Formats: C-alpha cells, structure tokens, sequence
C-alpha cells in the first residue's frame, strides 16, 4: 500500500504534464497564426 | 462598340528608361507574407489536386 501511494502522487504529476502539453499546443497554434 | 473604337490612335512610342523603372518598381518590395494565410491555400491545392486524381483515376 506504501508503494501504491507512491504511485499515486506520480499520477497527479501526469495531470500537470496534461496540462503543460495543453499550453504548448495553444503556444505553436500561436506560433501558426503569426507567422 | 464605342469602347473598342476609342482605342484608336496609334502605339505611342517607348522609352527604356520608364519601362525598366517601373519594373524595378516591382523588385524588392518588402517580405511581408502572412504563414497562416499561404499555409491554407496551401492545404487547398491539396485538396484540389487529391479530389482531381481520384476523380478521374476512379480507384
């Protein structure tokens, strides 16, 4: 149970790398529309 | 009729000097391009040229 609550915490990490992937698509659309 | 009659009074004569101004008029000019605008028309030459092939190849 110790080692899955060590996953766990990862896990949420993944929620953040979601996020951050989400801003760089929104970042070279960007990049698209200017130029 | 009155149109394609009022051309009529013969080809004035050249000069080399304007001619190649004005052409030069046309040389460098500025890069001012706009990516998104030229990256569309470039998906739909694309399409155009995909729909065509298939049209007429019909597989």
């Amino acid at each position: 149970e110790t080692k899955v609550d060590r996953i766990l915490s990862s896990q949420s990490l993944i929620q953040t790398i979601k996020n951050d992937i989400v801003g760089l698509k929104a970042g070279m659309a960007t990049l698209e529309g200017m130029i | 009729e009155l149109l394609c009659i009022m051309r009529l009074w013969g080809h004035p004569m050249l000069t080399a000097s304007q001619a190649a101004g004005k052409v030069r008029e046309s040389m460098c000019a500025g890069k001012v391009l706009d990516f998104p605008t030229i990256m569309k028309t470039l998906a739909f030459f694309h399409t155009i040229l995909i729909n065509g092939y298939r049209r007429k190849h019909h597989g």
